């Protein structure tokens, strides 16, 4: 039907990713549930980067998935996704975690006609979308990212799983342009700065407080570069710095052919320069890799209301917690500062504090879950006492009491 | 209460101005018909200084003579000035290590490694300095610099440097020069764990004006190897060689602050003060009871000045008193001392003339520096980059090539007395 | 929208303040945007509200070659033909394209022209037929009315420049810049005076442009006019539009420039293009104008809003104290000695006849 491309043409198309859950080891193991399906507001993590797009004014977007997860996603896409957009799904057989984000986008080179956006399944944002596009719509840059202050964890020092380690970003405040961006481990000797850079934009501010949210917006032409340049594994890792070294250091003169060929957004007047900027604010905006899933979820206090279709017997208590559908709490058991997914069951004498419960989980009688996180289908025996522990998928633990550890199936 | 001290470091940058420093010290040569140190002096007075000491290494008598007879010796002087002599070619630190050896630093104080033209009220910088001091006594030195263009015509290789400051607390955490063989900028990332928001700046001008605390001279005695402040000292601090202590940078965003040091700086700064950038430090304010007056297009004249009718005066040019100018002669973008005499039908462009200088008819001159009381005959001609000394008269129908400095005494340069100079000699 | 309500407040905004009527309402964001809007319009829309040194003339161009793409990407529904519906589509563009920044006169007249040619084409021509001539009709409207007339003016304006002049401009008029730039290449001996003013110092960019051609220039702020005018010999002015009475309509200080020039007996040359003329007529510089936000005045120093903790920063919450800044005023003809249009050097009062020399060309 004449709905989406009749009167007005399109401006951009959106792509989102699903990268195996790499760093989220105790939760991304089994193929029963993938990264993009882990709940957050008792709602799967994919819901948020999409809600943005839909609210941003997007009738349909594109998702990149891995064959091991093309099944359940659609199943959730066909039933569960609260939104209204349409999602072309693509899971090319070429995928293999040795081929990171950019390589995946590389395979879907053909389905990109206009300028485009690149979110991830974990691009949890509350940032108002107009502030992003209008910026890109105004400056007409060759690229545009986003960054936010690193997430302040209410908990402090449990384990030094540095998530994304640290990212040092150097920008020029007025022009918004981005001039430095590289992770720590790549340069640990002496942090080089080609002074030849400074003699333009001699004012380079740079923060260590900032983290990425994996929001990017590019003019179309770059997609050809991804095709021609096979040595681009991840967008963050390879692409962005590859662009920033071209913003100066003109000896980096692999031909800028891709600019000239008919890609004019029609009179040839933009080839003068290539550029990219950044943008920040102080709102709900960051990127979960394990450690944040506890916090990014905790950031869903905005849900300041009620529970539905559940059964909590008298002599029980639940307050300000977030609990999804169908689950059950038996007599004499308490929940506080904790969230619980779908259709889980929790016996008697149980106590769950500051803990995160996935979907379809059974909790035997009289246990304690002090600030733990448990995957879907898992199972826990009675009289068990876990603090600061994780629980793998579909796993059963019996009567044990251990802290700090990450209990999981024997898996051999 | 608190005695505000300050020390000027003359002679320490007597290098480039070799051909004329032998005539008289550089602290005493006239910038715009006004000696250098006066520009530095009123700056000092503008800082509210109450006590000043000056190191000397050349013509100390000739230096002290002016000082004793200067207006800064009178009771109206806001500060008592005393002079100190030492070895020649005074490398810094040796001054400081000699300084505390005399024990005369009451509290915080300032430092100037030469002669400075500026007009910035430092009174703010002190309370900006004494504050963060009174909580962290390891606050050693406050550096003041001028925000400008990276390619600014006043940013020279000596000042062409790169600072890295904490955007919150304005603390310099890394510094390096800009020598022609320094491609990369490197620094150890131990700072990031101790600093959130940083700013890399190349748009600065190392005015080399430094607010120094009380420990500084004694620290130099504890660290005798330090000879250059901007190379040995600060680097030692940032490298934690000199440990547990930190400095601070104050970036000026208005008014003017530059240091006369190179021939590449004199001409520039001279064109600055003429462009009013150091108001009120301008000829028409007439600090030393001169008789100057402003005229449009930055033309400056004094009383009792002889101008012909056919003589034509372009822009950006000043003229000292008692000075005559021949007929049909053209002066443009040059400064001229007092009591000078200009021949007829001559062209003077972007030159620099001093006291009672004589020039004959038909002479073409550009980008030249003429010392005190030097005569040039008619039909002569100079060109861009030349330098003469006192009395180095030139005979009629003569030509001088570029960058060919002269002198009146044989020591290391060329040229002698009378007519034959480049072609032919007058003594060698 | 709120419709008559938000259209009744406007006609309630008629009280003590002599600026009660001046429409302050803006839209600097794409929030809550409608869907009847072409992308390239939005970019242009954001350009208007956010660009500052732009659009004495470049708007009309950037608007037109954008309009082509709109009609190009447009296609009429099967029911009605082309001309029966195109205007309503464009009407929905300008309505958005107003809330970003009110229309110039150069833009408004072009729109009034485009809506005409829409209503006059013959129905026989199909879509791909009907579109193709419009672009030419537009591309001609650009070359005939704008660029050529510029080159004609630049020639005619440079004609009355004399070796030894000292001429004065005020806040970067792309036309008058092209004049002085052209004047240097022909070898005319002169030098220029540049008058800047607060807030957004639109004049320094003219200093940059001229200096990048090696022109003896002089930069002084408007409050020093009494001084520098003695030096000046001629005054050039590029206007936003000229009025039916012969008054020149340009930015804030355009009047004082013409004023002191008269009281110093220097001429006021108004370089403006014919289509900018308007049958409109106004006496005081307050009936019809356009506001710039007063927040930009808070900037105390010499830079755009940056590290400027002005003591006024809370004026929005201080009663009896409200800042403002018009960006257009009306200079009467008695000061303007001549306007130079592509019809030649004309007395400013001779404008409205030239407008009548168009309704003859157009039926």
């Amino acid at each position: 039907g004449n709905i989406q491309l009749q009167s007005i043409p399109i401006e951009f198309q959106a792509v989102v990713f699903a990268g195996f859950g790499n760093s989220l080891y105790p939760l991304t193991g089994s193929d029963a549930l993938p990264k993009a399906l882990l709940p957050i507001g008792n709602k799967p993590m994919l819901h948020y980067p999409l809600y943005w797009l839909e609210a941003a004014g997007f009738t349909s977007a594109i998702l990149i998935c891995m064959e091991e997860a093309e099944a359940h996603i659609n199943a959730w896409l066909r039933s569960g996704y609260e939104g209204h957009m349409r999602i072309h799904v693509e899971a090319p057989t070429i995928l293999d975690d040795s081929k990171s984000s950019a390589d995946a986008l590389r395979a879907v080179s053909h389905l990109i006609k206009n300028d485009f956006v690149c979110l991830s399944c974990d691009s949890i944002v509350g940032l108002p979308p107009y502030t992003v596009l209008d910026k890109f719509r105004l400056d007409n840059p060759s690229a545009l990212a986003v960054y936010s202050p690193v997430l302040k964890y209410e908990h402090i020092t449990s384990q030094s799983k540095e998530i994304d380690a640290k990212q040092l970003i150097g920008i020029e405040e007025k022009t918004s342009r981005l001039l430095y961006a590289k992770s720590s481990a790549d340069v640990g000797s002496d942090f080089t700065f080609r002074m030849s850079l400074l003699w333009k934009h001699p004012r380079v501010t740079l923060n260590t407080n900032l983290s990425d949210a994996h929001i990017f917006v590019f003019k179309h032409w770059v997609i050809d570069l991804i095709r021609e340049k096979e040595s681009i594994s991840s967008i963050r890792g390879d692409l962005i710095p590859y662009l920033v070294k071209c913003q100066y250091q003109k000896s980096f003169t692999v031909r800028e052919n891709i600019q000239r060929f008919l890609s004019s957004p029609q009179e040839i007047k933009i080839n003068a320069l290539i550029a990219k900027d950044g943008i920040i604010c102080s709102r709900a905006n960051n990127l979960p890799n394990y450690f944040e899933l506890n916090k990014c979820i905790a950031k869903l206090t905005p849900e300041q209301r009620l529970v539905d279709v559940t059964v909590s017997e008298r002599a029980l208590v639940g307050a300000d917690c977030m609990v999804n559908e169908g689950t059950t709490i038996k007599d004499n058991s308490n929940i506080k500062k904790s969230i619980i997914g779908k259709n889980c069951v929790i016996g008697k004498g149980v106590v769950v504090s500051n803990s995160i419960l996935m979907d379809n989980i059974v909790v035997e009688d009289g246990v304690r879950l002090e600030s733990c996180i448990v995957a879907s289908g898992a199972q826990i025996g009675a009289k068990s006492k876990l603090r600061e522990c994780e629980i793998g998928v579909d796993h059963r633990v019996e009567a044990g009491r251990i802290a700090r550890g990450e209990r999981l199936v024997d898996m051999e | 209460k608190h005695a505000l001290q300050a020390i000027v470091l003359s002679d320490s940058y007597n290098y480039r101005f070799r051909p004329l420093t032998l005539d008289k010290p550089r602290c005493l040569l006239p910038l715009a018909n006004t000696p250098l140190i006066e520009y530095t002096f009123e700056f000092l007075a503008l800082a509210g200084v109450q006590e000043v000491y000056v190191f000397c290494c050349a013509h100390a008598g000739q230096i002290r003579e002016y000082i004793e007879k200067s207006k800064w010796n009178l009771p109206s002087s806001p500060f008592s000035v005393n002079t100190i002599v030492s070895r020649e070619s005074l490398s810094v630190g040796d001054a400081l290590r000699e300084l505390d050896s005399k024990q005369l630093i009451t509290s915080d104080f300032i430092l100037v490694s030469g002669d400075v033209v500026s007009n910035v009220p430092l009174n703010e910088v002190l309370k900006e300095h004494r504050k963060r001091r009174e909580d962290d006594k390891n606050a050693i030195m406050t550096m003041v610099v001028r925000e400008a263009s990276p390619f600014h015509r006043t940013r020279a290789r000596t000042e062409s440097s790169v600072f890295v400051i904490d955007k919150k607390t304005s603390q310099c955490v890394h510094y390096q020069a800009n020598e022609r063989g320094k491609h990369y900028v490197s620094m150890d990332p131990e700072i990031f764990n101790e600093h959130e928001e940083l700013e890399v700046r190349n748009d600065l001008i190392d005015c080399q004006i430094d607010i120094c605390s009380n420990d500084v001279p004694a620290l130099f005695t504890e660290n005798f190897d330090y000879q250059d402040i901007r190379k040995d000292f600060v680097y030692g601090v940032l490298t934690s060689d000199l440990l547990g202590k930190k400095i601070h940078c104050h970036v000026a965003k208005e008014n003017y602050a530059a240091r006369v040091r190179s021939l590449q700086t004199y001409d520039a700064i001279s064109k600055d003060v003429l462009s009013r950038w150091v108001y009120p430090f301008v000829p028409d304010s007439n600090l030393l009871n001169q008789t100057f007056s402003y005229q449009r297009h930055q033309i400056y004249k004094e009383e009792d000045v002889v101008l012909a009718r056919s003589c034509i005066i372009k822009a950006r040019t000043l003229i000292g008193a008692y000075t005559k100018v021949g007929d049909a002669s053209v002066v443009a973008n040059t400064i001229i001392g007092r009591n000078c005499t200009i021949g007829s039908n001559c062209s003077i462009d972007s030159a620099f003339l001093w006291e009672d200088v004589v020039i004959g008819d038909n002479c073409r001159i550009g980008k030249a520096i003429l010392a005190n009381s030097v005569k040039i005959g008619n039909n002569c001609s100079i060109e861009d980059g030349a330098i003469v000394a006192a009395g180095v008269v030139i005979g009629d129908n003569t030509i001088i090539e570029k960058n060919k400095r002269l002198t009146t005494f044989e020591s290391h340069s060329q040229g002698t007395l009378n007519d034959p100079s480049l072609v032919g000699i007058g003594g060698r | 929208t709120d419709a008559n309500l938000q259209e009744k407040k406007i006609f309630e905004e008629k009280q003590v303040s002599i600026f009660s009527h001046l429409d302050w309402r803006r839209r600097r964001t794409t929030e809550n945007i409608p869907k009847d809007i072409h992308p390239a319009v939005i970019r242009l829309g954001l350009k208007l509200a956010n660009y500052k040194i732009f659009g004495s003339n470049q708007r009309c161009i950037d608007l037109l070659k954008t309009f082509k793409i709109v009609i190009q990407d447009y296609q009429t529904p099967y029911g009605t033909t082309l001309s029966r519906h195109l205007t309503t589509h464009i009407n929905s563009q300008i309505a958005y394209l107003v809330s970003t920044r009110p229309l110039s006169i150069s833009m408004g007249n072009a729109i009034r022209f485009l809506k005409l040619e829409i209503s006059v084409l013959d129905i026989d021509l199909t879509d791909d037929e009907g579109k193709e001539l419009l672009l030419e009709k537009i591309d001609s409207y650009i070359r005939d009315r704008i660029i050529i007339a510029g080159q004609v003016i630049v020639q005619a304006a440079t004609e009355k420049i004399q070796d030894g002049d000292v001429i004065l401009t005020y806040l970067h008029s792309s036309t008058v810049n092209d004049v002085l730039i052209h004047a240097k290449n022909v070898g005319k001996k002169f030098r220029v005076v540049v008058v800047d003013s607060r807030p957004e110092f639109e004049g320094r960019v003219c200093l940059k442009l001229l200096t990048e051609h090696g022109i003896e220039c002089t930069y002084v702020m408007i409050s020093a006019l009494s001084y520098i005018m003695q030096e000046v010999t001629k005054i050039f002015l590029g206007g936003h539009a000229m009025l039916s009475n012969g008054a020149l309509y340009s930015r804030a200080g355009t009047s004082l420039i013409s004023l002191l020039g008269h009281e110093s007996n220097v001429p006021v040359i108004a370089c403006c293009e014919s289509y900018k003329f308007t049958e409109r007529i106004q006496l005081d510089s307050l009936v019809y104008n356009e506001l710039a936000p007063g927040d930009q005045l808070v900037n105390m120093g010499v830079d755009d809003f940056e590290e400027k903790p002005g003591v006024l920063a809370n004026w929005k919450s201080v009663k009896n104290l409200k800042l403002l800044s018009l960006k257009y005023d009306v200079t009467p003809p008695r000061l303007i000695t001549v306007c130079v249009c592509e019809m030649g050097l004309l007395p400013s009062t001779s404008v409205p006849a030239i407008i009548n020399e168009f309704k003859q060309v157009y039926a």
